[PDB]
């Protein structure tokens, strides 16, 4: 469902969601992904480099933003360029609930030779922002 | 400093499904290859830090390979690019070519950019990647 | 290196080793293996279920001896059966140390007209067992 | 009581190695596709327990399927059976058949016999993989 160009243009505020994350999702995503560092997934090694809780990784984090962009695409294959610089940490403790992404987008630019879009991104977890500049294109 | 890494990566079908779980993308064109062909695409496209796998083995060898002056205990993952030049799909064949375009060292703190050119199985370019490391100096 | 069948012989008994297992590595086969089950990762939620910490998976050991076995036959390709039954649990204590399976085998049976090997297996954690009748077989 | 498992679970080349370490198996023929040619086999040959992976799937599925009738929360696997008719090598496309082979219920407890018969894409055997389950009974 790759949108047309025209469909979209500047100014054009994305649709807001709010990506849940457990412990659990730590758990997964460190085997999946390889990376095992013990922050994301033991408390008590969190507090000795001095955090709160377990925090979540920084690639699970851009990767569920990668999602929430290319569901708006419609095709990920469209997608051309996905840049994020990560500004802070998201905490997941283990307490049934977890924590909170929220995700949100605007179109910031249109090139109509092109059919190219860019979309700056903003998640936050509990109001704090975890991305500096982040953006996505693609051709529509 | 160039790196060529050796032997290439394997994008699997089934791999690429279970990364999409994990990072919770729910995009069919991930899931459903009759899908991917609805979207126009051969066989089940990776989702867009898929990479993330495939350089995990790259990030964690060109480190001592470039001699980067950081500690790792203290390093972090500042930032990261993709250019996908060119959609993952299953199937596809992964060859890396790892840059070590600039290092910053200041009070304290080192910043290094490492760039990897994602090549197929041909030589033509598939994704540009690339990271911004930052931490604490060790010389 | 798939051993000639000329070579091994019943009451062969074999190479003993020794499996470390940390809790890193219950995270990544957690992950690996889509076994998100929180008994193999949480403490807390072993202890509600009954159990002193969090366990190794099933699958786990059983796969390790999998190894154990593969090596000393030389080609993984040769095994044509490995069949287990699980007795015990492993505990895998988040101490910086965690467990250790210690592995042993005895042929107990082999079929000259094939090239069939029958393997008796016996895996331990502190002493006592976890598997009951464990055995492999293999073409050589 | 039947169930096939419609689409195949296709063996990934890097998913083999990565279960590998995961389960300590350093065998050369899981890791490096000429050690495999070495040991006179086309691609890499997995693992004895990698139908974990791919009866992941399987496993959670039939149990609603077969409607045995066990209380999740106090389940547990008491036994695993590999016979490996044909070895399970990278690239195999993977069909799996099903069987509830056998239910006992006694006092308290259900002990159910679960065979999948796993198949390649011509349709030849490669695994027979027998679990069987011990839980508490729901009915």
């Amino acid at each position: 469902a790759l949108r047309e160009f025209s469909s979209v243009k500047v100014g054009d505020q994305l649709p807001e969601k709010t990506y849940p994350l457990t412990r659990q999702d730590l758990v997964n995503y460190a085997g999946v992904s390889g990376d095992l560092n013990p922050i994301h997934w033991d408390d008590e090694i969190a507090k000795v480099v001095g955090l709160d809780t377990a925090i979540a990784h920084g690639m699970l984090t851009m990767g569920i933003g990668g999602g929430y962009v290319t569901s708006w695409v419609g095709d990920p294959g469209a997608v051309t360029e996905y840049n994020v610089r990560f500004t802070a940490v998201v905490p997941v403790p283990n307490d049934g609930k977890g924590a909170e992404l929220v995700f949100n987008g605007r179109v910031k630019s249109v090139d109509p030779e092109s059919k190219s879009v860019t979309i700056a991104l903003t998640a936050t977890t509990g109001g704090k922002k975890i991305f500096g500049r982040a953006i996505a294109s693609a051709k529509l | 400093k160039h790196y060529r890494a050796p032997d290439h990566f394997l994008v699997g079908r089934e791999k690429i499904r279970e990364f999409a779980v994990a990072v919770k993308d729910d995009h069919p064109t991930h899931y459903s290859e009759p899908d991917a062909a609805a979207a126009g695409y051969p066989a089940l496209v990776a989702p867009l830090t898929f990479l993330a796998i495939a350089g995990r083995r790259v990030q964690l060898e060109i480190f001592t390979k470039f001699n980067i002056p950081i500690n790792i205990a203290r390093v972090f993952h500042r930032d990261q690019k993709f250019r996908f030049h060119r959609p993952i799909l299953a199937n596809d064949k992964l060859y890396f070519d790892t840059y070590l375009d600039s290092v910053i060292e200041s009070h304290g703190t080192v910043l290094a950019e490492i760039r990897s050119e994602v090549t197929d199985a041909e030589g033509k370019p598939v994704v540009t990647s690339v990271v911004t490391m930052l931490g604490e100096a060790a010389h």
